[PDB]
């Protein structure tokens, strides 16, 4: 038959990819607490106004 | 009439003073409430983080 046998992966991937993957979103510009970081700034901004 | 005219006005101002004070309470309370809708909008955004 017309058969199609794909790449059939089984991923040996480690903590450091995972660790860093979390870090850039957790730590990065768009960290949820980073987002709070602007919030604090906004809290500062709103309060000064 | 002048006395009546005057002493009436005195109450009128005092009355407006009674209104002005309460309005301060309401303005300030409202001035605070806007910030609360910044709060909700920002907070849901944090909640909206994927």
């Amino acid at each position: 038959s017309d058969v199609n046998i794909t790449s059939k992966p089984i991923e040996g991937k480690g903590i450091f990819s995972k660790l860093k993957a979390t870090l850039q979103e957790m730590t990065g510009k768009d960290g949820s607490i980073t987002k709070y970081d602007e919030s604090l700034t906004n809290d500062i901004k709103s309060l000064n106004t | 009439r002048l006395e009546y005219e005057i002493k009436t006005l005195e109450q009128v101002k005092e009355s407006t003073s009674r209104a002005q004070e309460m309005t301060q309470n309401s303005m300030k309370a409202l001035q605070d409430m806007v910030k609360l809708l910044e709060d909700f909008k920002v907070k849901v955004t944090q909640a909206a983080s994927d």
